[PDB]
């Protein structure tokens, strides 16, 4: 094993600015043929890893020329000259001198400007009610930064331990996040109440935003 | 050249499993195919590799014994095989091609240049279950000349994963498909939304295409304003 | 234009060190040898499909040697000890300069798997060879493995050779023999080499253009 150490593990960068990821190996990767046997891969959210750089400094075909690799021996650097939204993902270096060992991976964070969520609430469908359960869904769309709070209220009673939420990774075009939160109730329960409300607090909002419907 | 991996699977602890990685083309020249594991949320781990032309095989010693690697020369397909799965085998498995060749005036290429799409393996006793798909209907009070949101709720399925497209691929802008959540029922639920101009709720058709291959469930659910 | 005085076409293409190299001329139009060249194969043997090659090379209009697989790329096989007093250079044991006589290293000859893709835009003439040693002691002395092969593939070639171990009458001191082969790689085709011994590997190859077209 050759221990591969990446720094930092999380790399926040201003959109359009340069970025640099360091990768160090516990032993030299320079081979007698003159090459450093070191690769960089990018794994975008939901995708397979893809080749960026091979043999230390060689850019693969179809990779934007904004990416380049340098270094020798035990010290290697991936440089992004201008960080674009579509570059979000996890970056891995990998030694190929021996049987491969990857580094831990570096998550690239794009520090776009604050953007308040667009909030939408959705009642359960009549189709799902026929089956015994009601899902109520609150959508927080295209916001930045990631930190958001959702509070559910049913006829102004706080709902607690109920909702499950999911968050997208930074959008490949505008680098915002979106969040989906689902409230679950039995059908009989759901039909006992009137006001279903989703309240959203976020740094882009001057004061919280509530979306509601009346059953 | 493409690496085509076999579909996602669920099996119980102690059962057998064999997953495949097919090299398209004539496989000339033949390169070593590596198997790489990614635990949920984790990084990448090299497991071993095989040259399908002669089945020369190298194993990472820490993986050897629990898993075997083999190949079929005629189809140029690599395999990762388990005799008795453990829960810690639940992971994504990628195959990758190590192209190694000289070119031009003595230049050299050595990389994992082509990757398969991944095979998700879930080790579990729960049984397979296709999803119920429900509409997330756009609000009637949408900003009459602004933006509306609609989506689909893909409810109660096992195992992962599901794919979701809109209008069979003709609608991509503004799509957000969320990570599934594991519910306390031991089933997954996932939502996929799209924002569109509200004026288009009276002119355009919106269909979410849900596919759940482990259960052979294909549901194209239209989503539209609900009538009063 | 190159007409050869001291050398066969085969000997010049392989880089027989006993032949004038014309280091100052990097390109040529065509090549034609003369009737009784003084130097042919310094290490004795046979050049396969030689008449077809000479016929092709008289019809060429441009010709340029390029390195395709650097000698320094061989890290677990010895790329410097494959020399012979049959191929002197300034008196010292040497060898054809455009190929590499790979030798075992640290008493091992691991299996070679090497590919070359002609990403140039001209046809590429590629040369290689196999060594047929005099006896079994020489087979293991040079290549460690007693039982060996050479496997060469392109889109149209599928050659597999086994060396013959046999004592021959001495030519330039050598009771072994070598057999040389060639093919033309079209642009974007690949060649694949596999061997666990007796392989005379390419280092240099030749871009060639045929008149017209
Ligand atoms: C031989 O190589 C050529 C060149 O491929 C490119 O060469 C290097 C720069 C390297 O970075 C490769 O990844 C490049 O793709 C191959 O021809 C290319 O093949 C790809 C197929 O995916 C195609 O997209 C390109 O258009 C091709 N380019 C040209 C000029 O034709 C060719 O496939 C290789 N031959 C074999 C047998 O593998």
């Amino acid at each position: 094993e050759i221990v591969m150490t990446q720094s930092p593990l999380t790399l926040p960068v201003t959109p359009g600015a340069p970025a640099s990821i360091s990768c160090r190996s516990s032993q030299s990767l320079l081979h007698s043929d003159g090459y450093n046997y070191l690769d960089w891969y990018l794994q975008k959210p939901g995708q397979s890893p893809q080749l960026l750089i091979y043999l230390g400094s060689h850019r693969a075909s179809g990779v934007p020329d904004r990416f380049s690799g340098s270094g020798s021996g035990t010290d290697f650097t991936l440089k992004i000259s201008r960080v674009e939204a579509e570059d979000v993902g996890v970056y891995y270096c990998m030694q190929a001198l021996q049987t491969p060992d990857f580094g831990q991976g570096t998550r690239l964070e794009i520090k776009r400007t604050v953007a308040a969520p667009s909030v939408f609430i959705f009642p359960p469908s009549d189709e799902q009610l026929k089956s015994g359960t009601a899902s109520v869904v609150c959508l927080l769309n295209n916001f930045y930064p990631r930190e958001a709070k959702v509070q559910w209220k049913v006829d102004n009673a706080l709902q607690s331990g109920n909702s499950q939420e999911s968050v997208t990774e930074q959008d490949s075009k505008d680098s915002t996040y979106s969040l989906s939160s689902t409230l679950t109730l039995s059908k009989a329960d759901y039909e006992k109440h009137k006001v279903y409300a989703c309240e959203v607090t976020h740094q882009g909002l001057s004061s919280p935003v509530t979306k509601s419907f009346n059953r | 050249v493409q690496l085509v991996q076999s579909g996602a699977e669920v099996k119980e602890t102690g059962e057998s499993l064999n997953i495949s990685c097919k090299v398209s083309g004539n496989n000339f020249p033949s390169y070593y195919i590596s198997w790489v594991r990614q635990m949920p949320g984790n990084g990448l781990e090299w497991m071993g590799r095989i040259d399908p032309s002669d089945s020369d095989t190298n194993y990472r010693p820490s993986f050897q014994g629990h898993v075997t690697i083999s190949a079929d020369k005629s189809t140029s397909t690599a395999y990762l095989q388990w005799r008795s799965l453990k829960a810690s085998d639940t992971a994504m498995y990628y195959c990758a091609r190590r192209a190694t060749y000289y070119y031009g005036s003595g230049s050299y290429f050595d990389a994992f240049d082509i990757w398969g799409q991944g095979t998700m393996v879930t080790v579990s006793s729960a049984s397979t279950k296709g999803p119920s798909v429900f509409p997330l209907a756009p609000s009637s009070k949408s900003t009459s000349g602004g933006t509306a949101a609609l989506g689909c709720l893909v409810k109660d399925y096992f195992p992962e994963p599901v794919t979701v497209s809109w209008n069979s691929g003709a609608l991509t802008s503004g799509v957000h498909t969320f990570p599934a959540v594991l519910q306390s029922s031991g089933l997954y639920s996932l939502s996929s939304v799209v924002t569109v101009p509200s004026s288009s709720l009276g002119t355009q058709t919106y269909i979410c295409n849900v596919n759940h291959k482990p259960s052979n469930t294909k549901v194209d659910k239209k989503v539209e304003p609900k009538s009063c | 234009p190159l007409i050869l005085r001291d050398c066969s076409v085969a000997g010049w293409l392989l880089g027989n060190p006993m032949c004038d190299e014309f280091i100052n001329v990097p390109e040529w139009s065509y090549i034609v040898e003369k009737a009784s060249p003084a130097n042919d194969l310094c290490y004795p043997g046979n050049f396969n499909d030689y008449e077809e090659l000479k016929h092709l090379l008289s019809r060429i209009n441009h010709f340029e040697k390029i390195q395709i697989i650097p000698k320094s790329s061989w890290s677990n096989h010895d790329a410097s000890s494959g020399v012979s007093s049959a191929c002197p250079y300034l008196g010292r044991s040497s060898f054809f300069r455009n190929v590499v006589w790979l030798i075992k290293k640290n008493s091992a000859y691991p299996t070679i798997k090497r590919s070359y893709n002609n990403t140039n835009q001209e046809d590429l003439l590629v040369l290689w060879g196999i060594h047929h040693p005099n006896d079994a002691a020489e087979q293991t002395k040079l290549y460690q493995n007693p039982t060996t092969y050479i496997s060469v593939g392109t889109s149209t070639l599928n050659q597999r050779l086994v060396p013959e171990i046999a004592t021959r009458p001495k030519v330039n001191g050598q009771s072994g023999r070598m057999e040389f082969f060639w093919t033309i790689l079209k642009p974007n085709d690949a060649i694949n080499f596999e061997s666990n011994g007796n392989f005379i590997a390419p280092e240099y190859a030749y871009k060639i253009v045929k008149k017209g077209d």
